[PDB]
């Protein structure tokens, strides 16, 4: 027995949506059943040394079913405690390859509070970071360096000093820089650190660069965080999916040793997070993120390059910043959250978006949040520098006007259109992309 | 105080430095000019006068922006910079102009 | 320089370049958002999965783009063949190469889905890999064991067994003619079965079992964890314990950690068989996602000396997996997903593994299929015998030797397989009943 | 105690042994012969009979050398290899006679 | 099988093989002992520095020797092109190309003399090399020097002089003008000179003249030791005393503990000079030996920042060693003793050092040769000016600079380059001074 | 001034002895005072810093020169205590290529007592090495295991094991063989670790396996050194020319400490030491190993297929086992070389012999040497096993007739055939190689 529709699910219990689409002839209700079974305690057939044991104490049970989405509750004991890796071998080990099944896919999780007590979250968080940086009341400034790739260590650092004493708060390294024949890490983390100190001293404002310890194996990417270390950086950047959890809680673990702000990259997750059929949501991977301990992971813009939901990516960032979220269908989350007091991640926004964007990212994510500008930033006509004023400037000209009482949406525009008067930057800028637009 | 590249030599006069210019325009190279008040072994980045002039067809151009820029900051250093995009890296910087 | 926003295609789709024996190529499946052609979603991945984004930037002309850039050279159907040069990727890390081919471009609202067929690791980047960390000949030379498949098997319950016990089935089955045995890939350490417990009297049990048989034994044991210290930790404790064999969910864990346990297998003389667990996250669906082959490859990169190849996804698709893991030179065959040839410059090879609800029946397939390079696991088969595990573990020993010996003998081990193994029942009871049973 | 390959068979007769051998040359593959009165999971390294016969061009001779051997040393274990130079590692490995 | 002794051509003489682009490619100047033909020589040469040996053995059947053994595959002249499979060699082991190449073959009786003039390193084993710690670019970037070739000189006597006045020399010729300063490749801790105390008064010369002139300066600090962790520690001080040089006599402390400096060098964010002394032991005679081309080959490889390349051996020797150092590939030319095509597969160049008796009059024909990517060296050139160190350093810097500038303008720095100089003499007393001494 | 003929050399002095054939027009008296000065202090111009020292102290003189020998003389106080590498440096550094000379050979060095006794020498030695065997009174048996490449590591072993049962004292890696895809280092010293345990075991005598430990850098070769003493091999192996000087400093301590012996392949040194009009005579080379500290090195076999001077062979062996070494002009042995206590080395005899050559190796080099017989021993027609017996037998053979005060050179065939006759094996080697004869 699998399915059981009278089962109430415990506090301690860990909760699984999975929207289910069988293999034809297989019903709802046995699908859900082989998928509690198989993410458990299951067998294919009779075994001696079953009844050695008491299953039923390590059985998973689907004890609701709605339309194609079926509810599994997962007893506490099944798991390591503070393993994320060990939750993904048992939830998404091997039900997704199973044959009664062709296409499954995780919408949300119920992580129990006694089991998220087992995880240390964030490094930092987001009210210990805004002290580190002196940093209140508006969303903050940053953009990837682009081209991606290609560029020398000391000109990559020109870049980022532009970038930085123009008004961003951070710069970063493509999620694919890591350490390659036409720029070692070492030659980019000493230039790029030259270029925080200048920045910071010139504006006054204290500045950070997302130096990216992503590398090979564990060992490396601790060996890179050690250096931004010694060198005074006050971020390190890694791609977590990409460079995979358990290496990911081993630099998170290394970066609240050394007192460095870990920025997360969820490079990959698109692979699997995309489809609405098969994968994993990434508002599941938004809570794993938490867990573990990111001090900020990128949510999408909504209104950039990269897809992404208004309503879905509303409860991503309650998910990643509030103590508690309650369920909330209209923004597909299926169970309340009690976060246990771990501390709260930023939000990133960034992809494809420049300074006609700024009044909708203040309207979805509010001021707790990193608004990046890569392009938008160094594809200003008169390039990095005046680019970053302008986006710092229609960043604080929509706190202002919000904070004023005024509707940023309805006068997104206007708002805009004043700041340029005394910003030619933002007015130059809001010229060369007033035609850039994606589908939302 | 000495900086790097021609300092050894009496300053450059404008013809002088305008050949320069034509020897990185000719060599396929991007001039550039920077600018900076505190010259020294802990400066290595100038300040930018506009971007580096991709789009420059004659050393005159970068010339007309050099006097301008030397109009505008009558009391830095300003040199003059000769990128190669195939090298990634500069091939050449000398200051034309002393405060 | 002109600032503002250029169509990918200008830049990125290459149809006159030809690719150099450098360049790392892909096979893209692109389904494009309606209205967008299909060249400007192919130059769309490329750019945003090598130096591009989207919109022109005056610091593009601070570097050498012709030299740097990923170039979509053909477009076949709806496979785009995108071309990387070798020197955007950093050597010996898989992380990097998934950073850029997978990075961000399966998110782009231009793209409306995408899957990774296919790649052609260059020679030149293959050698900065040092791959598997035992491979099938020195694993065979380290068993002594040489001329049949290998057999093993799961030890279950999957969750839910104590460990003195859990221990006992292992002893059962390997004394009964399986070579080895492993941990459930869930099975880390839990409050009903921690680590260190299992570690020791499963260990106790192969001992046990080796010296009973005369036969080299190993369990696979899960060294799987939360972080990368704590699994070299387990890894230790495994290799001072004696085991031949440690295993690793090498996807859940991350690669990272992954390249991490393999060196220190290496170093510690361990056998690394490598769980795949999570693989159908990425790989199941045809539209969008990573074929496991491109993880296969992967994976004999980093280093494994085992993966699950499934049994029989489809045959063609199976066929192809074994020789990427297996062979030192694979040509293409589109029939079976390999869209590009693949020289594996000496790698060691990897050892497949069968495995998922098999039993005496399917041996003479098996056998036809994989031949004597592999592992065939019997799981409940082995422990859902009638009498136990030890006389399921003789059937399926018994059912393996006797279908090598008629295809050395040049019986045709298909149209005979029912005949060959109701000969070797005859002098076999175990052998006899689990035919009966299943 | 069990001596892996085929030892879960019933022991093998003269033919069955002669087809082993004669399956490892037609893949080109060189057949050899080695014994020990001391087998086990301690033992990697068994006695040669002679060196492998990389001339041997028939089963026969293989079998004459098991019957030479196989009298010589009534009291030992006496398997039948087979090597891929190509490979760098055996193939087949398998207990002829028992004592 | 069959023992017994047979010659070498019959198994590694074969002029139908064809080079596979991952073959490592030599070629050898062969003088046989009278009476022993060209082709068995070379095939001796072949078999003893791959896999064969003087007679027949049985365990010769047990591996694949078609795959791994070198193929002398065509003789031209006196020259012997060989080919060694890839698999012979150990990734990233300058001392294994050694131990199979130079390792016995030079001292056979059945050849009375060897020269091995050139090496084909292929692309994919290049990519297992890291190369040099800093280059060129880096190089400059962290000078920020641009646009001319830079200046050094050893401070002298060689040996004999005391640490505080040592570096009296060094500040003089760094405050004139010169950007670097070296160790004597001899001048490692003696009594009369030990290397802490030079270590620390060096670097105060250093501040100091940096501090003066505004310009950033070096010493290269030469770590050479007895043994590879005293070289470590005193590369450790170097880098905590702020200095961005080391030095090391790479082939005199050899490539082993060459490749442990370049390593830690990096880590310490060193820049590192290697001095070629001892390389005439090798190189010298065109009968015999390895000439210098190929030890530069290597040095690029296992990674130095600087090498010494001589003062105009032979020009056009001399111009095939600066491509080799420094370009990314440099195409076959026999003339300057290049045999094979040489792809660099994005290794970082390295400087080539002219250095020897060199002075003001030198300078329009070292521009000319090198151009802006190269190290000039005025050791006595320097102190024996006859206003002193400084006085020297200055002549020395404006006689560059001002050839570059005539260069950049149009001129013919070779037929004015005697004119030229004179011009720039007018203005800087020094160079009139230099100028009239030698 | 740098040619003194009146200068009598001290007992501190550092005697050196050149061969020069100097460029035309330089005369004889005028190359060797230059080879003098490059090597010590001159310069080419006059420096004023030159006025702030005396030189006088540290000048070399040449002091002798007869034909187009010079002799030469350095002040102990020029070199760094205890470093081959600074020797190097200052002798061989940089006059083999100054423009004065055409060619130059150094010939001999007299190493002063004051300087031999900064170096450790022999971390074992020939007596302690003989005393951990319990091997006295023949030459020990050797051979290099071939293919010299292309052997799996179990087929490897295999070998060795079929070697050291039939009668080698060792066998050993050939110089080539570091770690490479056919064989990993890690594998094969495992297995042949396995050999060597067996073959010792079954014959009652003890055995040893010489294991390359040559690598790419000092830390992989110390590395293989830890794990070879982990295995309790009695012996690790290093190609100290290729590897280099520091690195081999580097191993040999690391031997001593880990009690491992360690023998040295002269891996290169034809390149430099075997024409005679350049370069640096092996005798030379065979004192700093003997100062650095090596147990064994290749010293030639004059029989044999690398070439090979008899009469300096004598003086070489000398040089690397006794105490006092008077000069001998037959030898080639131009000063006196007392060596200060410093443990002795085996001399090593390889390369292209077979059982007809044991009388002459027996008669060269006596009991204190190795004899190393690689296709000597697996070319035997039986195979390795066999070739092993036929060489032990011929060399306790000889040893026997020697002993029992027989002429070994005039009876060398009478006491082989003698001996064949209880000892087929030794009778098919010499079917097999009795028309193999090299040049000597
Ligand atoms: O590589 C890129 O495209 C970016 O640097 C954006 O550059 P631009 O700012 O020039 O667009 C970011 O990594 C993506 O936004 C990540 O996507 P997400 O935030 O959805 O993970
Ligand atoms: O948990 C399991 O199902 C197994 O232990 C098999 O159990 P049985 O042998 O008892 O079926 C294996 O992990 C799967 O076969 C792996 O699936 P994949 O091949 O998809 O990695
Ligand atoms: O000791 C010397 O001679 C030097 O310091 C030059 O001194 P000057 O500048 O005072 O001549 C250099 O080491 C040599 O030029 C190197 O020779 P190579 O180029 O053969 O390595
Ligand atoms: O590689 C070889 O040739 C050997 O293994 C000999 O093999 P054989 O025993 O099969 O000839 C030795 O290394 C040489 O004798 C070394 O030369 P030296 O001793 O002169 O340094
Ligand atoms: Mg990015
Ligand atoms: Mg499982
Ligand atoms: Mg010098
Ligand atoms: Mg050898």
């Amino acid at each position: 027995t699998y399915y059981d529709p009278d089962y109430e699910p415990k506090d301690t219990d860990l909760l699984c949506a999975f929207r289910i689409t069988p293999k034809p002839g297989v019903p709802m209700e046995e699908a859900a059943a082989a998928v509690a079974a198989e993410s458990s305690t299951g067998t294919w057939t009779e075994v001696w040394s079953n009844l050695l044991t008491d299953l039923e104490r390590y059985k998973a049970r689907c004890y609701r079913i709605e339309g194609d989405v079926a509810y599994i509750a997962y007893p506490l004991d099944l798991f390591e405690e503070g393993s994320i890796v060990n939750i993904m071998s048992s939830i998404v080990g091997n039900v997704f390859g199973f044959k009664a099944v062709q296409a499954l896919r995780l919408e949300d999780m119920r992580i129990p509070v006694a089991y998220l007590k087992t995880f240390p979250g964030p490094p930092t968080g987001i009210q210990v970071e805004r002290d580190r940086l002196n940093k209140y009341g508006r969303p903050l400034l940053g953009g990837t360096i682009k081209p991606k790739l290609g560029l020398s260590a000391k000109e990559y650092a020109r870049v980022v000093y532009e970038c930085l004493r123009g008004g961003l708060d951070t710069t970063k390294d493509d999620e694919n820089l890591n350490s390659q024949p036409f720029n070692r890490w070492r030659d980019r983390f000493l230039y790029v650190m030259e270029a925080v100190r200048k920045a910071e001293a010139e504006t006054g404002e204290r500045k950070g660069h997302w130096l990216n310890v992503t590398a090979g194996s564990t060992e490396e990417m601790l060996k890179r965080a050690e250096f931004a270390a010694e060198l005074g950086s006050r971020y390190i950047m890694v791609d977590f999916l990409t460079a995979g959890f358990a290496a990911f809680a081993s630099v998170r673990r290394r970066a609240e040793e050394l007192g460095l702000m870990l920025h997360c990259h969820r490079a990959m997750h698109a692979v699997f997070d995309r489809q609405p059929n098969h994968g994993i949501h990434f508002r599941v991977l938004a809570k794993w993120l938490r867990m573990v301990g990111g001090d900020h992971v990128h949510t999408g813009t909504v209104v950039g390059k990269l897809e992404g939901d208004r309503a879905e990516t509303l409860g991503i960032a309650d998910l990643l910043r509030e103590d508690y979220v309650p369920a909330d269908p209209g923004r597909g989350l299926f169970f309340d959250q009690d976060w246990a007091g771990l501390k709260p991640v930023f939000p990133v926004a960034s992809g494809g978006i420049h300074v006609w964007h700024v009044p909708d990212l203040v309207s979805i994510f509010g001021d707790d949040a990193f608004f990046l500008f890569g392009g938008g930033t160094h594809g200003h006509p008169r390039g990095s520098r005046a680019g970053a004023t302008a986006n710092r400037v229609a960043v604080e000209a929509v706190v202002q006007a919000r904070n004023e009482g005024r509707d940023i949406l309805a006068e997104g525009r206007e708002i805009l259109e004043e700041a340029a008067r005394s910003c030619p930057e933002l007015r130059e800028a809001m010229e060369l992309w007033g035609d850039v637009k994606f589908e939302v | 105080m000495h900086t790097e590249t021609f300092s050894y030599l009496p300053p450059l006069t404008d013809e002088e430095i305008k050949k320069q210019v034509e020897y990185i325009l000719k060599n396929g190279w991007i001039p550039g000019i920077e600018y900076t008040d505190e010259p020294g072994p802990h400066n290595s980045y100038w300040s930018f006068w506009k971007l580096p002039f991709f789009n420059a067809e004659t050393a005159e151009e970068v010339m007309e922006e050099l006097e301008a820029c030397r109009e505008a900051n009558p009391d830095c250093y300003i040199k003059i910079t000769g990128y190669d995009n195939i090298r990634q890296g500069q091939v050449l910087s000398f200051v034309a102009y002393r405060p």
